[PDB]
């Protein structure tokens, strides 16, 4: 019995512990979002045509 | 000047667009500019084999056509040096991309440019001398094991112009400057030379002197000469790796090419970290052992069309040093992989093929990589004399010596040093199965061991009459149950296991194994010969007496004489050297005389 | 980057057997993965092994039943098969396609890597000089195991290769009197192989460092010549690139071999021996040497490549053409098996290349070059005297032949019988050898000089 409650506490400490790390990552992007948002929509805004390189004549 | 790359199929690159293309001209195929040899000409598109990795070469991709054919750049700083296949320097990678994996499509010079070497002249040309293939015109100091001749190339000639000074020059400089008919020649220290032709020599001479191995078998009933060729076949275990870096190691060689031709990666690495910390004196000075060799690694995971480029680019350097009067003995350790190489080519050209899947050539590559063996007079006015031994390992699938690759090189080479794996099993190293090797140089060695030893062949002779007698009763004592033998044919039996135990084996990773030198082979060998003539004789005079000296009776009144001449081996010739080592062999023969009076 | 639009092809040329022709293609790439959906919507991926003019000739990784002429819709990557690798692999479950099947997302990467590798310069490959701690005597006195060494253990169908192979997991450490991240690549294998080996990884708490690859009997069988690639790359990732330790263990890679073989049938390459592939070595070599340190980098691979030996034939080429690859092997048998003797390692066909750097003075104890040696001697010789006595009886032999039977009697039960928990130091395996070693007087241990004998025979 006793081993089952730690068990279980400690599953809660997993969860807590858990939480805490899903909410520092989301914390943690937030203040990235936006830049990466800006570099990655000017690469597909940026089309680039080429010709393959081995096209001859 | 450009093809087009047509189609892909792994080691084998079809081009189009390169109707003046000529076979075994380089390319360079895909945009890496990837090294490749043209292989076969069909109209206008031309199969080529290529040495690098063809992923991600893509239909379409030029193909540079290069006049010159594959070739090696001969000249100072070879020596210490590690190259790949293709004789690209892996120190020189290593330095200059900071990766650790070599890149595709590396292109870097041979040699070093930036060294300046210094260079001293002959000092007996002048200006209007008449010089000629193979000439000396000066020596470049590399280190102080090898000094490294600078030759006129083979097929140039002409009248000297201007020799350079003594003094400091790099790679890139002109050192001679020849003329023969209004067409002028500017040479620096490298020559370039095609792999695949044979450099010419004066004249092809016998080999009548031992090529040194650090060994007690493998030498005493095997020899292999300055010149000749040899074949290792051992199956996996049975350290046919470790006989190839004995000999590199401790010989009487002067260069050594060690070719890792499909070898796996570490030992190549075990070489570059041993090596360094071997000493050979040289005139009372301690030098480390890489400056008198060099090697080339073309590791088994790297690509196989490589495999053919790497043996040809070793036994190539091999002539080069031959050619400046020094006695060199590579070492190819695999042969099949090389041989395995060409049968995945011609399996991708679709070619018929002959035993085993092999290409029907394949005994003629063979035939002529060997053949570039031998003793020469060099090429060249200054009459230099030198030699190119190969000991070529070949990997036997199952260890059952019956592929094309052993059949063919057995054909070949002169001496068959075969390999035992139930010998390894036993850790019974070198795991030389001496009833089926045989060295066809013992009579050419006779006048050498005369005039130095003598009693080596007779010793030699009655050593292997022991072992062969032992065979032949093996055969009927494993039936019998030792029930039948003679008295004499029981001294047979155990001096032969004292013979095997203790002289054919030897621990090779020991202070006192680990180099026998032959004084010691032969000064063991005779006090175990003499024990056999003793005991035989002493059986031999009492059998029809009233007391026969059995085997029993010899071996409680003499076992401390047997154990003496087990422990003949642990003499640690470095700690103690020849003079103590002659004297207490000599120690143990007067044992052996007391003891026998007191026996019989 | 690659920025320009792939291209989707709908012009199938024909099928044979594994192989998709397609053509008009443009500008075909050399071993570049195309991914074709088949009418009925399922997807499914392939490698160009064979480009010529407008074709090219795809293996497809599934296989090609249900693939069309007409309908079947193939879109050309651009590059060859590179896969996604981060350092959060370990934990995670794989297919041998490199898909999560643990539930979890797919692999969020920190780089691509090549598949195929890229082969590491040999004058940085550093020689290995440490010794891993299996506490097996079996292994860690007679044939040592190095850090970066490549032991594959040479077993047959029934042994116990699978328990052997997880308990190295639990209790391989050092000599240095250590966490290895271990990449499995289960292969070939039924589903209770495959859950015994992830259940006992949990079970030793350890799983957070353990990354699996699983392709089973089941699955396709051309996927399963790239789970060992997979496996390795993300073990050089690791091990090169993060200063990891890694132990990758491939499991009975004769199911890589025999897929290779029918690969090899389907392409109609030149065989060699028993069918399998002309360049069944170089095939290896690429499998098997992406192992061992790296000067400068403190991390290290450690392969275990177990195979299965059809019909306990030692010269089958797939363990014939590894051991010429590997740096020995630790071979089990049925002899040791069928006499419940575990783990059932026979050392007299087996070897350590590595070993000799491995042992002795700075590494364990001066004398164990020595006492291996010797062992092997007397062992041997054992086994030479049962094959005598079993013709000529009891009664003919001597007390010099009897010695080595009573050795054999007890190195088998004293030396290599353990017990699936039994772990034993280095140094205690030592010791019982000379335990063994002593039942024979000082003039049979020919192998050990009297340097050595004066010290450690007495007690
Ligand atoms: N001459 C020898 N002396 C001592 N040990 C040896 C000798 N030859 C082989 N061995 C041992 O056996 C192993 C097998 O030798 P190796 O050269 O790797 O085999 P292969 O024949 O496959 O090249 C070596 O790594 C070493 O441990
Ligand atoms: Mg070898």
């Amino acid at each position: 019995q006793a081993a089952m409650g730690s068990q279980g506490n400690l599953s809660a400490e997993v969860e807590q512990a858990t939480r805490r790390q899903v909410q520092g990552m989301q914390s943690s992007q937030q203040r990235n979002r936006e830049r990466v948002l800006t570099q990655l929509l000017g690469m597909v805004c940026d089309v680039r045509p080429q010709v393959h390189p081995n096209y001859r004549i | 000047t450009f093809g087009y790359v047509h189609g892909v199929s792994g080691p084998v690159v079809t081009a189009c667009d390169m109707a003046g293309a000529a076979m075994y001209e380089l390319v360079r195929v895909g945009h890496s500019e990837l090294v490749g040899e043209i292989i076969r000409l069909e109209g206008d598109m031309a199969t080529i084999q290529v040495y690098e990795e063809t992923s991600g070469v893509s239909v379409g991709d030029p193909v540079l056509r290069t006049g010159k054919p594959l070739s090696v750049e001969l000249g100072p700083g070879i020596m210490g040096a590690i190259f790949d296949g293709i004789q690209r320097p892996l120190s020189d990678i290593s330095s200059q991309t900071q990766s650790i994996y070599i890149p595709r499509g590396v292109n870097v010079s041979a040699l070093s440019r930036d060294i300046k070497w210094e260079f001293i002249p002959s000092k007996n040309l002048r200006v209007g001398s008449h010089i000629t293939g193979g000439d000396i015109y000066g020596i470049v100091n590399e280190n102080s094991l090898i000094k490294h001749k600078i030759m006129l190339p083979p097929r140039s000639r002409g009248s000297v112009t201007y020799i350079a000074p003594p003094g400091n020059y790099d790679a890139s400089d002109v050192v001679l400057e020849l003329e023969f008919e209004g067409v002028k020649e500017k040479l620096s220290m490298v020559q370039v030379w095609p792999v695949r032709q044979v450099r010419p020599v004066t004249e092809k001479l016998p080999a009548n002197h031992p090529l040194l191995t650090g060994q007690r078998v493998l030498d005493a009933l095997f020899p292999c000469v300055q010149g000749g060729t040899t074949a290792i076949p051992g199956a996996f275990g049975c350290g046919k790796t470790v006989i190839s870096q004995s000999l590199s190691k401790y010989s009487n060689s002067d260069v050594i090419i060690y070719v890792g031709c499909g070898e796996r990666g570490n030992e190549m690495s075990e070489v570059l970290r041993d090596f360094p910390e071997l000493t050979m004196e040289v005139d009372g000075k301690v030098e480390s052992i890489m400056k008198r060799t060099a090697l080339v690694a073309n590791t088994s995971n790297m690509p196989v069309a490589a495999r053919e480029a790497s043996i040809y680019t070793g036994i190539t350097l091999s002539e080069y040093f031959r050619d400046m009067g020094y006695h060199v003995s590579m070492m190819a350790d695999s042969t099949s992989r090389w041989a395995e190489a060409l049968r995945e080519i011609s399996g991708r050209l679709a070619e018929m093929p002959a035993d085993s899947g092999y290409p029907a050539y394949l005994g003629a590559r063979l035939a002529s990589f060997y053949e570039r063996a031998g003793r020469v007079k060099c090429l060249g006015n200054p009459e230099r004399e030198g030699s190119v031994s190969i000991v070529g390992a070949v990997s036997p699938p199952g260890g059952d010596f019956s592929d094309p690759v052993t059949s063919a090189t057995l054909g070949i080479v002169q001496v068959f040093w075969g390999l035992d794996k139930k010998l390894a099993q036993r850790k019974h190293f070198p795991s030389v199965n001496w009833l089926i090797s045989y060295s066809k140089y013992m009579r050419a060695l006779d006048e050498y061991y005369d005039k130095h030893f003598t009693e080596f062949v007779p010793l030699r002779t009655k050593a292997k009459e022991i072992l062969q007698e032992e065979e032949d009763l093996a055969e009927i004592v494993q039936l019998v149950g030792k029930a039948s033998l003679a008295e004499t044919d029981k001294i047979t039996l155990e001096v032969a296991k004292l013979i095997k135990d203790d002289f054919l084996q030897q621990n090779g990773y020991t202070p006192y194994d680990r180099f026998c030198p032959f004084y010691k082979t032969v000064g063991m060998l005779s006090n175990m010969i003499s024990f056999y003539d003793m005991a035989r004789r002493a059986v031999e005079t009492t059998a029809q007496s009233d007391n026969k000296i059995t085997w029993s009776i010899i071996r409680e009144h003499m076992g401390e004489i047997l154990y003496k001449l087990s422990s003949m081996k642990f003499k640690d010739p470095v700690k103690d050297g020849e003079a103590k080592i002659k004297a207490d062999y000599a120690q143990l023969l007067e044992d052996m005389q007391n003891a026998f009076r007191s026996l019989e | 980057y690659l920025s320009q639009p792939r291209l989707t092809y709908k012009t199938v040329s024909g099928v044979n057997g594994p192989l998709v022709i397609l053509d008009h293609v443009k500008f075909p790439r050399y071993a570049e993965i195309v991914h074709l959906t088949l009418p009925d919507g399922t997807k499914r991926s392939g490698q160009v092994l064979e480009v010529s003019g407008s074709k090219a000739v795809v293996q497809v990784f599934e296989g090609t039943s249900g693939i069309d002429a007409k309908k079947t819709s193939c879109e050309f990557t651009g590059d060859i098969l590179r896969t996604p690798v981060s350092e959060d692999m370990l934990g995670r479950v794989f297919n041998g396609s490199g898909k999560p099947i643990d539930r979890g997302p797919v692999v969020l990467a920190e780089d691509f890597l090549d598949i195929m590798g890229q082969p590491i310069n040999p004058q940085c490959r550093i020689y290995p000089e440490e010794m891993i701690q299996t506490g097996i005597s079996a292994i860690d006195g007679m044939n040592s195991i190095a850090r970066g060494q490549k032991i594959p253990i040479f077993s047959a169908a029934g042994l116990p290769h699978n328990e052997i192979a997880a308990q190295i997991c639990r209790q391989a450490g050092l000599v240095k009197k250590e966490n290895f991240a271990i990449v499995f690549a289960a292969m070939g294998v039924n589903m209770e192989t495959a859950r015994f080996f992830k259940s006992d990884f949990e079970e030793n708490g350890s799983m957070d460092n353990v990354c699996l690859f699983l392709n089973l009997a089941n699955d396709p069988t051309i996927e399963r010549i790239i789970t060992p690639r997979l496996a390795l790359t993300t073990a050089e990732f690791l091990a090169y690139q993060c200063e990891k330790h890694v132990l990758v263990i491939l499991t009975d890679m004769s199911s890589y071999a025999e897929a290779l073989r029918e690969v090899s049938a389907a392409r109609e390459e030149v065989p060699g021996r028993r069918g399998f592939p002309g360049y069944m070595y170089t095939d290896l070599a690429t499998i098997y040497e992406r192992a061992g340190r790296v000067e400068g980098r403190n991390g290290s691979i450690t392969q275990i490549p177990i195979l299965t030996m059809p019909n306990d034939d030692i010269t089958h080429p797939i363990p014939d053409l590894t051991g010429y690859i590997t740096e020995g092997q630790i071979y089990v048998d049925r002899q040791l098996h069928n006499r419940q003797i575990y783990p059932p390692i026979n050392v007299l066909p087996s070897l350590s290349r590595l070993m000799k750097s491995a042992i002795g003075e700075g590494m364990t104890r001066k004398d164990h070059a020595d006492v291996s040696n010797q062992l092997y001697a007397c062992y041997a010789i054992g086994k030479d005297v049962q094959a005598m006595k079993a013709v000529v009886g009891e009664e003919a032999l001597t007390s010099d032949d009897l010695l080595y039977l009573e050795f054999l009697q007890k190195f088998e039960k004293n030396f290599i019988t353990q017990g699936p928990y039994e772990n034993r130091t280095v140094y205690e395996t030592l010791d019982i050898g000379w335990q063994l070693l002593r039942i024979f007087p000082k003039e049979m241990l020919k192998r050990i000089p009297q340097s050595t004998l004066s010290e450690f025979y007495p007690r």
